[PDB]
């Protein structure tokens, strides 16, 4: 009931029913949560 | 004989219960590991657990070795009677 | 220490100070009757409760058939082998597992702790 | 006694210097970075019946754009501040023709003096700061992301780019501790830059209401 | 206790409890109290003997029954809060005999440990080899079994 | 139908309630159930919630209304051993709270003032409280006016059990103990 | 351990063995046996036995175990009592040599009644050490990398260090952040409203996100970040903590038909 | 990019959720085109850098030519671009893939 109206608009912005901006891009990256997978950066951990 | 030293931050009852629970959990885990090691390659319990279809290593341990400690509200079985669990046991009996 | 009662009316004594004289006395307000006090303490408060329970526990618990009993610890005065043991009941102490012992014989009311 | 009060005063002064630097006021590197021993030597160690009385501590700093716009920071002598004391500060403020100032209250302020503060708002703006709030810089906490006060031109560009009316933005209330730290007005828009574990970085815009 | 066991002027309905530490003695003739029969143990020996079993095995055409067993002082009714003062032995042949003794002051003995189950749970074969939730499911489903 | 047992004193402890300990005795002579409560207030003093009476009443006022003027007799019914100072220290504030009432008729008027109404006259006010204390207070102990002494003992036992609960000398009664049920 | 003792709330009751009120009319002719041996030291050149001094004596005993566990000083206790109450009590106290650790206190309300009230105030409220609303403080070395300090070495590697951390029962975040040698950057609490009132709204956003992630992933399950982020953003969008209840959701400026379908059906339409 | 990652990810947790699985994709390419790791490669190292640079322009989350839009696009695709550059390193391409 609290979230029922939150929705991705055609601006790719996330707005509620009053058009108030909740997120400027969905998920802060604009990607759907079903096509993503786990991966390794491979640059973070190594020694210099 | 009041020889048990209370762990910092924890009451004497808390550390006594912790030690007994530690001992019993170690026993149950050792017995379960032994039972799992004793399983043959033809055992259907192992064939079901290894493939992950249904059941688990604790299920095998309880079936073969030891059902284990029984807990009420995350604690060992309380004293519903005055100072004992059932009328068959003696008062002030903290044994397993 | 604790309550004392007036003789004239069986009511509480409570303390008053002899203003002209600097001696404490007990005076029951329901009458004139007075007592210069023996108790130079009027109020004491055992905040830490370090007290052992030997006075609260009593010899008749020796007759409880559901209590455990061992021959290991002998009584001091008679040395009868049988002695029933049980745990503390004080809610509020630095310890919670010490055993209170009572001599089991019908004619030796004697008690100890370990 | 006296050493602890000195330590508290040194922390408060350092936090106030960081405050002024973050607000865009000309603060020299030495004033930003002052060792405890240096502050102790400058202001004379023990405060109680000693050289750092509270009135010894007041700060005048100049803005980078214009040196005419100057901030005083006051450190009241009294555990609680009254209308009389605030009127004395305002009289001095008018005599020095300055427009902005802070007050560092040791315990708290009477509501009548708070109302006196807001009554002055179109003329002279005074901001209350409790002593404990200035004992640590909340901006350096790990939970607080980067805050940047936007100019009116930047706000206009933002609203033209996203075609947003001002009320459609996320909001931040004026009583927010970060909004108190940056001295942010009703109607201004803040820019928050925080790291994200999906994108890497994310910018949020809050309207101050 | 002697009068209750002799049924003389105290009905076996009546429960008597002595709380030694609190120095109280409570007697209940009240209705609604749940109770169960138990065998009396005197010293380390049951009061139930081979002659009682012989007479009960010849129960037919002997007018000797459970009421005659009660009147002999062999079995006793005990309710919930009298059990607090009762030392129960799970079985006679395995807790009355001398060992490195757990207890020697046993006062009562269960008839059979399987008497703790209800009507629907008494049809379960090997109920001690199962998980308790499954026993509950069977107890619930037995009321729906057709016959 | 399962229900709590009657005529037996129980002691419990509520979390948020103004009382640290609440002793009660659901009493039945075969009739609707006349529950007295005897409670100990938190930050300590003892008050009673009598049936058909508006508000709490101090214990000493009730005891004096029962006909026991003297503090010795009241504490002798409450405390069975005068050699224990902790019990005296626990009871003392309750005595001090009800000092302003010293006469039995004054106590009866005090109780009647908190009745279902104050009666029309001093005699009807005092009469209503006497009827409530003889008919509605502890009916299983007795109903004939001689039994007030026995009623006093039972009330003293209730208070004594509450004091025992307050001293930690006894364990609080378990409500799900199936022997406490009928 | 020093920080632990400085952080934990300790009342005078915890270190007090027992208390007794005596009648001790004259300074020198005391009721007690040992106090003659310091009463003489105090009254042979009497400190302020200049006005009259009251017949009623208050006498608190202090357990040595608790006294030395918390690194207390009887001089510290006397200073704190005298400062908290002013000059309206005279404090007489022993050197640590005395085996029986005594703090002899002397003063409309009657003398003993006021002195009993003093005792009942001191035991409960004296607040000897630490920060109140802090019941207990636990100290331990974390085994989990999320509580272990992880730093970058000179080779650019990630090295995990073990340092002592404290976990309190009860929350007062501001004064703990004020405390000497407490790390202000990383010190955090699990309370959301306390973080609000201390650090602001973005801090609540992040802390609420962390709490939700912890409570969801403690079971071992995994939930995508986007849903947690959306929940936190919706709760913190309007600038204050919008609880997901009838109050927080129906105080949004939405249509009355949306509100009547959640938890306040008739009242919403009546007000609209 | 390594410094940025070390700022973004303390504790050094390298597991990240990203759209397309580059290692699996490279392995797919290796198997589709029958690539022999035992033989020298014909891939010019300039083309690796140029292809990465041109691909990074075609992954648009925020569409626009304003500086604000450019900054938004960079913040949106920073992590994925860093990962893409790390995996499509010219040396890593020449040695492993
Ligand atoms: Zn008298
Ligand atoms: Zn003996």
């Amino acid at each position: 009931k609290s979230m029922e109206s939150v929705m991705v608009k055609y601006d790719a912005t996330v707005r509620n029913s009053i058009n108030q901006v909740v997120q400027l891009r969905y998920g802060e990256d604009g990607l759907a949560g079903e096509s993503v997978e786990f991966q390794n950066l491979a640059t973070l951990k190594p020694s210099n | 004989n009041n020889e048990l030293e209370p762990t910092p931050g924890n009451t004497l009852r808390q550390t006594f219960e912790n030690q007994v629970n530690r001992i019993l959990n170690d026993a149950r885990d050792k017995t379960g590991s032994s039972a799992q090691k004793s399983l043959s390659e033809y055992n259907n319990f192992k064939s079901m657990v290894v493939s992950g279809a249904k059941g688990s290593k604790i299920n095998i341990s309880q079936v073969i070795a030891v059902v284990g400690q029984q807990n009420v509200e995350g604690k060992r079985i309380p004293f519903g009677f005055k100072h004992r669990t059932l009328p068959h046991f003696i008062k002030d009996d903290y044994g397993p | 220490v604790g309550i004392r009662f007036c003789q004239e009316c069986n009511n509480m004594l409570y303390p008053k100070e002899d203003k002209e004289n600097r001696i404490l006395l007990y005076a029951c307000r329901n009458c004139d009757y007075q007592q210069e006090a023996d108790n130079s303490c009027i109020y004491v408060n055992k905040i830490t409760h370090e007290v052992d329970e030997l006075t609260q526990i009593i010899a008749d618990v020796s007759q409880d058939p559901t209590l455990p009993r061992t021959e290991d610890h002998p009584c001091q005065k008679c040395g009868h082998k049988e002695a029933v043991f049980f745990q503390s009941h004080s809610a509020r102490a630095e310890d919670a597992m010490r055993l209170y012992y009572v001599c089991t014989a019908p004619h030796c009311g004697h008690r100890w702790t370990e | 006694d006296d050493e602890e009060e000195t330590y508290r005063l040194w922390k408060i002064r350092k936090t106030i210097m960081q405050l002024c630097h973050d607000r865009g006021y000309l603060v020299t590197q030495d004033e930003l970075d002052q060792t405890l021993e240096e502050f102790k030597a400058q202001s004379g160690d023990k405060p109680s019946e000693g050289r750092p009385r509270r009135t010894d501590l007041t700060v005048l700093v100049a803005h980078n754009d214009d040196p005419t716009d100057q901030m005083f920071v006051f450190f009241p002598e009294e555990p609680k501040v009254g209308i009389k004391t605030i009127k004395v500060y305002c009289q001095r403020m008018q005599e020095e023709n300055i427009t902005r100032a802070l007050i560092v209250v040791q315990q708290g302020m009477t509501p009548s003096a708070k109302q006196s503060l807001v009554d002055m708002a179109p003329k002279y703006i005074l901001e209350q700061f409790l002593q404990q709030e200035l004992l640590i810089n909340i901006t350096e906490h790990e939970l607080v992301p980067e805050h940047v006060v936007m100019t009116k031109e930047e706000v206009t560009e933002l609203l033209a780019r996203y075609k947003l009316r001002e009320n459609q933005l996320p909001r931040i209330q004026a009583g927010d501790p970060v909004a108190r730290y940056f001295g942010i007005k009703r109607g201004q828009v803040v820019k928050i830059i925080r790291p994200s574990e999906t994108a890497g970085r994310y910018i949020t815009y809050r309207l101050v209401q | 206790r002697k009068l209750r066991r002799q049924m003389d002027i105290i009905v076996s309905e009546v429960s008597m409890i002595r709380d030694i530490r609190e120095r109280e003695i409570r007697i209940y003739t009240d209705a609604g109290r749940i109770c169960r029969p138990l065998l009396i143990v005197e010293k380390q020996k049951l009061l139930l003997k081979k002659r009682h079993i012989d007479q009960l095995k010849e129960r037919e055409y002997n007018n000797y029954s459970w009421q005659d067993l009660v009147a002999s002082g062999v079995v006793e009714y005990i309710d919930t809060l009298e059990e607090e003062t009762v030392m129960l032995a799970m079985t006679p042949d395995d807790l009355q005999e001398k060992e490195v003794a757990y207890c020697s002051t046993y006062t009562h003995c269960e008839i059979h440990p399987s008497m703790i189950l209800g009507v629907c749970a008494s049809i379960i074969p090997f109920p001690d080899h199962n998980q308790s939730p499954r026993n509950t499911y069977q107890s619930a489903m037995g009321k729906q079994a057709m016959g | 139908q399962e229900k709590m047992a009657t005529n037996t004193v129980y002691v419990f402890a509520k979390k948020d309630s103004k009382y640290a300990y609440t002793g009660e005795c659901r009493s039945c002579l075969s009739r609707p159930t006349s529950t007295i409560w005897v409670s100990m207030l938190a930050r300590q003093r003892i008050v009673a919630t009598l049936p058909y009476i508006k508000q709490e009443v101090p214990i000493i006022i009730v005891f004096r209304a029962l006909g026991f003027v003297s503090d010795r007799d009241i504490l002798e019914h409450i405390i069975y051993d005068f050699e224990d100072p902790e019990m005296m220290e626990m009871v003392k504030p309750s005595l001090d709270e009800a000092f302003v009432i010293q006469e039995q008729n004054v106590a009866l008027n005090f109780i009647g003032s908190r009745g279902a109404k104050p009666g029309v006259t001093k005699e009807k006010r005092i009469k209503y409280a006497k009827e409530v204390l003889q008919k509605e207070m502890l009916p299983h102990v007795g109903v004939s006016d001689f039994c007030e002494t026995k009623k006093a003992y039972f009330l003293g036992y209730m208070v004594h059990r509450l004091l025992l609960a307050a001293l930690g000398r006894r364990e609080l009664d378990d409500r799900d103990h199936y022997g406490n049920k009928r | 351990k020093d920080i632990l003792c400085r952080l934990e709330h300790t009342t005078l009751r915890k270190v007090t063995a027992n208390t007794a009120i005596y009648y001790d009319p004259n300074p020198q002719s005391t009721v007690v046996a040992e106090d003659q041996e310091w009463v003489n030291v105090y009254y042979e050149m009497p400190d302020f036995d200049v006005a009259r001094i009251s017949p009623w004596l208050l006498r608190v005993e202090l357990d040595r175990k608790h006294m030395t566990d918390r690194k207390l000083t009887m001089e510290q206790i006397a200073e704190k009592i005298n400062a908290g109450f002013g000059d309206d009590l005279n404090c007489i106290f022993n050197d640590d040599n005395a085996e029986k650790l005594v703090l002899r206190i002397r003063i409309k309300m009657d003398d003993d009644v006021f002195l009993r009230c003093i005792e009942s105030n001191m035991l409960t409220d004296m607040t000897l050490q630490g920060i109140e609303q802090i019941s207990k403080v636990y100290m331990h070395l974390p085994q989990t990398d999320n509580k272990k300090k992880i730093i970058i070495t000179e080779d650019g590697e990630f090295k995990a260090l073990q340092e002592w951390i404290l976990e309190t029962d009860g929350v007062s975040l501001m004064r703990v952040l004020s405390e000497k040698d407490v790390d202000p950057v990383r010190t955090t609490s699990n309370d959301i409203v306390e973080i609000f009132t201390v650090l602001g709204i973005e801090a609540v956003r992040k802390a609420l996100e962390r709490e939700l992630y912890h409570v969801i992933s403690f079971d071992g399950s995994y939930v995508n970040y986007r849903h947690l982020a959306l929940l936190c953003d919706t709760m913190t969008c309007r600038g204050h903590l919008m609880a997901i209840t009838r109050h927080g959701v129906n105080r949004q400026d939405t249509g009355p038909l949306m509100k009547c379908s959640f938890e306040e059906t008739v009242d919403v339409l009546m007000e609209a | 990019d390594r410094e940025v990652l070390r700022v973004i990810f303390p504790t050094g947790d390298s597991k990240v959720v990203l759209p397309c699985n580059l290692l699996r994709m490279i392995w797919n390419a290796q198997k589709i085109f029958h690539i022999n790791p035992r033989l020298p490669s014909d891939l010019h190292p300039i083309k690796v850098v140029e292809g990465v640079k041109e691909l990074s322009k075609k992954l648009v989350i925020v569409n626009g030519d304003d500086p604000l839009s450019r900054q938004a696009q960079e913040n949106a695709t920073l992590l994925f671009n860093i990962h893409l550059r790390s995996t499509l390193c010219s040396r890593r391409m020449a040695e492993e893939f």
